[PDB]
């Protein structure tokens, strides 16, 4: 009877619901913990590459706090 | 990781393309009261590739022959790139303009094996299908033109921000009737599906890549139904969550296309364009007007970051 | 009330012979029902009967291996049904053989045969009848 | 890069399945959809005129955009009702 | 007693009421929603679908497919060349071509059929006064070649020897009916 | 002008076109025809009937019961009551049956293909009754003059009404879908327009009469079998309409279980073939005991029984209209002409006239109304 | 090895050809109401991945039902002409196989192995859709025992 479309429903589904959670895990690997920025404007964009010069690293996903 | 990210997200999509097809026939075997494929193996979780080897055994300008399908199928595929889900992979503003002009393109492919084909034949379906698309897309774009004006961003994360409290269905549901339809003709499903009943060229390979992008833009649509109009919830600590909702709304959309092709008859092409014409664009007209209004006698003008 | 088709079910899984018959027949006959056994010819066809189900659905049959020097766990036919089966089968009576067994009569096939399309025992035309018109054998001497 | 990336994956995709597809194996006229395309095309223009909405409608002279928005939609419902009234909606040759 | 359909019993209203329904009907598709209610119906409903190769259509006694001559339980025929199923066959199928037999009895040397003309209609069965030849149940004889289907009276012997185990029961139960 | 050929996807048409709409519409017969009337001649008046059967494939027993019938005005005979009322009954399924292929071939070239699938497990229901009864699934050679071959076995009436008792359900659920969807109202409506007199002139029949108004009916007219006893109401249409004829069709489906349901509760207990043993063969019991039985039996099975020299025009309500006869006979059993008349004829004949106007994917609704079927028309 | 996996790889192809099935179904005559029922409910072609229906520039098998006039013909050789290679055929009745009823005839070409080859052949005035299943698996294995691969490594 119906019961036997879940070995393609659920096979859709995990196959629908892989492409986000790789980009969400992907992105925060990369991106230390912390989500991927984003620049809609030249504002965002002057912050990320001012903590790009002074990330000692050259690279912006280090937030230093108040020890610098 | 980049090259990773793009696997993760076009190996699946393909996957989930053909257990769609799948999905599709035994839907409408149990839908007409029967079973549908359960032979080729385990409730018929083979029959696509069974049908993908066959194909590309099958024998048969060489230039429009090529660049038609690939053209649309590396359309439907890149249509893919800018969703959110939730954190997209690539962050666009302007993304669901992208969206239309790629969705709209694929008409030179459809146009170009016309104007190859000699046959007077192909070039009668062929204009009658071009019109349609054509004339459809023009109500899908006028659509996303009156509703974005409740976040007054072109982007595709700000629905999610948007809809956090309410969904975006409860208003504007005399659009999504719309959306829910047009969709229907850009993809030249059911009930106008008119461009492959009236026959009287595409080989085994072009016909396999066509029929990819067609089912590709049907998942993709219904996707698109489910994140503007279905807002999903964004609760940040589960992205996973959101995907997941997503993921289920999409499949009802699809499965509700079936129930369309199923149960009813198609549109003898003159009747489709009175439809269009004479009751989706004057309503559209007004209800964009009414849209634009409402953020003027209310408060509710939104913002650009 | 949902409890009760899952232990349906699952009684449905662990009928077979275990997880290794439920893969045979899973895997040979698309089917998992389980039903009573009646019959069982000499060539291994197991015959199954459940009478709440449907029509034309409420007899079945699990085939045979190997029917006669050939490896048939894939292959299948539908020809490999022995007659007085056959007809129960196809749903002309309802008294199997072990109830209504038939005349025990000679000249009568013993070991069935499977369909004969392009083996090589298959079957031919010719004519059943002598020469019509005979003819002279002349002699072997020069006059 | 990124977008480049992908474009050039999809397409050499795609090139790939067209290359197994081939290596496994070893008129008058009709005015009236003339006249449908030009409708098309005075309704894209409308759309490049109007998308703008969504900035033009943060600004202050909302006296202004309000109106030139009915404008536009009235006066191409105006021309629409025309064109059917004139029949080339009709497709009855 | 004639009848009229696609007629209103008088001319209708301008009910606001009913130009009201008429609009509803005409906007939010309730007809087309219950076309949809009445396939998800048939979606939860139990197919009608049988596996055939382990389960097989219903049928009667009195099948026609293919053919079968018969014997006495003596062994012997029963054809005796009375050639009515010859001069009866719509099609002209069937060759006879009779003898006799070195025992003095009469009987066959040629019963050749052609399976590609005969239409399997039973008049054979009806004439031959011995229930000789009977159309059997058989209907899993397709081939790959024209030439498995030019039976002759081998094959036809070969078919009674092997089916005889029920075409008796099928027509101890058929027979009174006629 | 465009003028383009057309075929499936039997049905070879040349359509003369203009732009979109359509300007003539000319077909091209012969695809289907064989030699029917140029073989019986070479036969006898008992290996016929398969023609008859084969002719409109649909029924064909609506077909049988013509040619039994010309036979027996030509015989100067009648058959028994049981057999004039299993008749009736199987006359109605092959209605049942024809109108059913009808209603779903429309629809599926149409594109809805759902109630296809789904009445055909009725019809192989009808099938099972069949084969229950004459032995073979469609071609039975059930009907035959001089009455019928076999008595109906034990255990048919039960599931006759067992069937009638839901027939009308699933009517109703294909209804639910299609009588009412605007879709098919507008592929339908305003589609294959006629008038009554034009459509008399053209020789039409049956439901493309009665959809116009008109009230033609040869079973309450010119009744050739018990039809006089039972009730069962004729429906017209007013318009003239596919969706007219269509509502015809499915009122007929309806009117005939409510004949059914009286022909089961009537029929009586008595013989099937007339006890005139030098037209219908004998039982076998007395085959094989007497002797002039078996000569008989002899007689009828090599040499037909011999017919009297006349010449007939008889006619059914047949699904589609007036399935016709000319038999014209020498005082021999092999025949000397047989004229079928089968409606698809004129029905094409008035194609060119219901399709001037119209666009080109309303042919297709024409043919669904006309129910063309091209055995009966090659003839 | 290297033969081994060829007739391996023959199989899994064969085993495409054989489940990815598509006919064109030139049903001219009352052999046609048959295979409408076969792909009915109660036997249900498509459950072995046989599609109902379908056009012959992408189909694969042509199921041949009814009487072959000489009308019909050049249509028909003109169909299995312009099929792709592989083309499997099936004649379904006796019209088809031998002219039926109607060989002695003089519109009718007694047989389709005339015009066109043949790899099933069918009885039936007309047949059962059961039997019709039953050809079309016959097909099936005609198909899987098939050798290509290993014909030509061996050419
Ligand atoms: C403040 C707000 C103001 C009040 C607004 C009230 C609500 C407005 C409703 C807007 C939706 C309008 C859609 C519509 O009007 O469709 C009409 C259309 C019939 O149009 P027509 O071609 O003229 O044929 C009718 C002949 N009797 O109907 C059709 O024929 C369309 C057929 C559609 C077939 C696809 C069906 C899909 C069903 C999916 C349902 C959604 C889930
Ligand atoms: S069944 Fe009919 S057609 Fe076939 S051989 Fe017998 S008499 Fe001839
Ligand atoms: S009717 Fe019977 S006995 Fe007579 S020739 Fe034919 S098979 Fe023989
Ligand atoms: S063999 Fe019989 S059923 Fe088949 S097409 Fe010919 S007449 Fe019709």
């Amino acid at each position: 009877m119906w019961f036997e479309i879940l070995p393609g429903l659920a096979i859709m589904g995990v196959c629908l619901v892989i492409p986000g959670v790789s980009t969400a895990y992907i992105h925060k690997f990369t991106n230390g913990g912390k989500e991927k920025r984003v620049a809609r404007v030249q504002y965002q964009w002057y912050l990320m590459e001012r903590d790009r010069r002074i990330s000692g690293v050259n690279r912006y996903y280090v937030s230093k706090g108040l020890e610098n | 990781m980049f090259f990773i990210n793009i696997l993760t997200l076009l190996v699946p999509i393909l996957i989930a393309m053909a257990f769609l097809t799948l999905v599709e026939r035994k839907i409408l075997g149990y839908m007409q009261l029967r079973k549908g494929p359960n032979i080729v193996g385990p409730y018929g979780i083979l029959q696509p590739f069974a049908d993908a080897m066959k194909l590309f055994m099958k024998e048969p300008s060489m230039s429009l022959f090529i660049i038609a399908p690939t053209l649309s199928l590396t359309l439907a595929l890149s249509l893919w790139v800018p969703l959110p889900m939730p954190h997209p992979l690539i962050n666009l503003n302007l993304g669901i303009l992208f969206i239309l002009a790629t969705s709209s393109l694929s008409v030179y492919s459809i146009l170009w094996s016309g104007w190859a084909s000699n046959s007077k034949y192909s070039l009668f379906g062929a204009l009658r299908a071009v019109a349609q698309t054509i004339s459809y897309e023009v109500t899908m774009a006028i659509i996303l033109l009156s509703v974005l004006l409740m976040n007054g961003s072109y982007s595709l994360q700000t629905l999610i921000t948007t809809q956090e409290h309410m969904w975006l269905l409860l208003p504007a549901w005399p659009m999504a009737m719309m959306w829910f339809i047009s969709t229907l003709a850009e993809t030249n499903r059911a009930p106008f599906d008119l461009t492959e009943g009236e026959s009287e060229e595409y080989a085994a390979g072009p016909f396999a890549l066509f029929f990819m992008a067609e089912y590709t833009n049907i998942i993709l649509m219904n996707a698109l139904t489910t994140i503007i109009f279905l807002g999903p919830l964004y609760y940040i600590n589960l992205p996973e969550l959101y995907s997941t909702n997503f993921m289920m709304e999409a499949l009802l959309l699809s499965s509700t296309f079936l129930w369309i092709r199923a149960s009813y008859p198609r549109f003898r092409y003159d009747q489709l364009m009175h439809l269009l014409w004479k009751n989706f664009l004057p309503l559209t007209l007004a209800l964009c007007m009414w849209h634009i209004s409402l953020p003027i006698f209310t408060a509710g003008v939104p913002p650009y970051m | 009330e949902l409890v009760e088709v899952l232990k349906r079910g699952v009684q449905q899984v662990t009928g077979h012979g275990g997880l290794r018959g439920l893969l045979r027949v899973f895997f040979r006959a698309n089917d998992i029902r389980i039903g009573t056994l009646v019959g069982e010819d000499k060539y291994g066809n197991k015959y199954y009967e459940d009478n709440k189900q449907f029509f034309g659905r409420h007899r079945w049959v699990i085939y045979t291996t190997e029917m006669n020097g050939k490896n048939t766990f894939w292959d299948v036919d539908g020809s490999m049904v022995p007659p007085e089966w056959h007809r129960w089968l196809h749903c002309m009576t309802d008294d199997p053989p072990t109830t209504n067994p038939p005349t025990a009569r000679k000249f009568i096939w013993t070991n069935h045969k499977f369909n004969v399309s392009a083996t090589p025992e298959q079957y031919v035309p010719y004519s059943t009848t002598r020469k019509k018109i005979h003819e002279w054998v002349p002699p072997s001497t020069p006059y | 890069m990124n977008l480049y990336t992908v474009i050039f994956i999809n397409i050499l995709l795609s090139l790939t399945l067209i290359l197994v597809a081939f290596w496994l194996p070893q008129l008058p006229f009709s005015m009236k959809f003339f006249l449908v395309a030009i409708t098309f095309l005075l309704f894209d223009l409308e759309i490049a005129l109007l998308l703008p909405l969504p900035w033009a409608i943060q600004t202050i002279k909302t006296s202004t955009m309000m109106i030139m928005a009915f404008i536009l939609v009235t006066i191409l419902s105006l021309g629409l009702a025309y064109e059917w009234t004139q029949k080339g909606l009709e497709w009855t040759e | 007693t004639y009848k009229y359909v696609n007629k209103k019993e008088q001319e209708s209203e301008v009910d606001m009421k009913s130009a009201t329904d008429n609009a509803a009907r005409i906007l939010m598709w309730t007809e087309l929603i219950r076309g949809l209610g009445m396939t998800l119906s048939y979606l939860f409903r139990e197919p009608a679908t049988i596996n055939y190769p382990f389960e097989k259509g219903p049928l009667s006694p009195r099948f026609r497919g293919e053919h079968a001559l018969r014997r006495y339980p003596s062994g012997e025929e029963r054809c005796i060349a009375c050639k009515l199923c010859e001069a009866i066959c719509p099609a002209q199928a069937i060759t006879i071509e009779a003898e006799p037999r070195a025992d003095g009895s009469r009987r066959t040397t040629r019963y050749d059929i052609d399976m590609t003309k005969c239409i399997y209609c039973g008049f054979c069965q009806e004439a031959c006064p011995v229930d000789a030849i009977v159309e059997g149940p058989n209907f899993e004889f397709s081939t790959e070649t024209h030439e498995e289907l030019l039976y002759n009276k081998e094959k036809l012997l070969n078919n009674g020897d092997k089916w005889e185990a029920e075409i008796a029961a099928n027509i101890q139960a058929d027979y009174l009916y006629r | 002008n465009m003028t383009l050929n057309f075929g499936p996807q039997v049905l070879r048409l040349v359509l003369e076109l203009s732009g979109e709409m359509v300007r003539k519409c000319d077909p091209h017969i012969g695809l289907l025809h064989r030699g029917t009337e140029k073989l019986i001649e070479y036969k006898t008046y008992l290996q016929a009937l398969p023609y008859f059967d084969r002719l409109d494939y649909v029924s064909m027993m609506c077909n049988e019961q013509a040619y039994s019938i010309a036979v027996e005005k030509l015989l100067n005979i009648q058959p028994p009551p049981r057999a004039q009322w299993i008749r009736v009954l199987f006359g109605e399924i092959t209605r049942i049956l024809n109108h059913i292929m009808a209603v779903t071939t429309h629809a599926l070239d149409i594109g809805a293909m759902t109630p296809f699938f789904w009445m055909f497990e009725e019809r192989e229901k009808m099938f099972e009754f069949y084969e229950r009864v004459s032995g073979a699934r469609m071609h039975a050679a059930y009907i035959r003059p001089g009455g019928v071959h076999q008595d109906l076995p034990l255990g048919l009436l039960d599931d006759i009404y067992e069937f009638s008792k839901n027939f009308s359900l699933r009517i109703d659920e294909v209804e639910e879908m299609l009588t009412n969807n605007r879709i098919w109202r507008n592929r339908t409506v305003d589609i294959g327009v006629v008038t009554a007199e034009d459509a008399l002139n053209y020789g039409f029949s049956g439901v493309m009469l009665r959809g116009s108004g008109i009230q033609w009916d040869l079973r309450k007219t010119q009744p050739y079998d018990v039809y006089d006893q039972v009730e069962f109401d004729v429906p017209i249409g007013s318009r003239g309409d596919c969706y007219d004829r269509y509502l015809c069709r499915v009122e007929e489906m309806r009117q005939s279980l409510r004949i059914i349901e009286q022909c089961l509760n009537k029929m009586p207990p008595g013989e099937i073939k007339v006890d005139d043993a030098k037209v219908s063969p004998p039982k076998r019991a007395e085959m094989k005991t007497s002797m002039e039985s078996l000569i008989h039996h002899f007689k009828l099975y090599t040499e037909g029984y011999q017919v009297p020299p006349g010449a007939t025009y008889t006619a059914i309500e047949a699904p589609k209209g007036e399935f016709g006869v000319y038999l014209v006979s020498d005082g021999s059993s092999r025949p000397y002409r047989c004229k079928i008349k089968a409606p698809g004829f004129a029905h094409l004949a008035g194609l060119d006239k219901m399709s001037k106007g119209h666009m080109l994917a309303d042919v297709v609704a024409i043919i669904g109304t006309q129910d063309i079927v091209f055995g009966e028309i090659d003839r | 090895r290297a033969e081994y996996v060829v007739t391996k790889l023959d199989d899994l192809i064969n085993w495409a050809r054989r489940s990815s099935l598509w006919p064109m179904t030139f049903g001219l005559a009352c052999c046609a109401v048959e295979m409408m029922h076969m792909a009915a409910p109660r036997y249900d072609m498509d459950r072995f991945g046989v599609v109902f229906r379908a056009s012959p520039r992408q189909a694969d098998v042509m199921i041949v039902a009814g009487t072959l006039t000489n009308k019909m013909a050049p249509a028909l050789r003109k169909v299995y002409d312009q099929m792709p290679e592989p083309r499997y055929v099936v004649s379904m009745g006796s019209c088809a196989n031998g002219g039926g009823y109607y060989h002695y005839s003089y519109s009718v070409v007694r047989g389709c192995d005339r015009i066109v080859p043949v790899d099933i052949y069918v009885p039936g005035c007309p047949p059962t859709a059961e039997a019709l299943l039953y050809g079309i698996l016959q097909l099936q294995r005609k198909i899987k025992r098939e050798q290509k691969l290993k014909i030509w490594y061996r050419r």
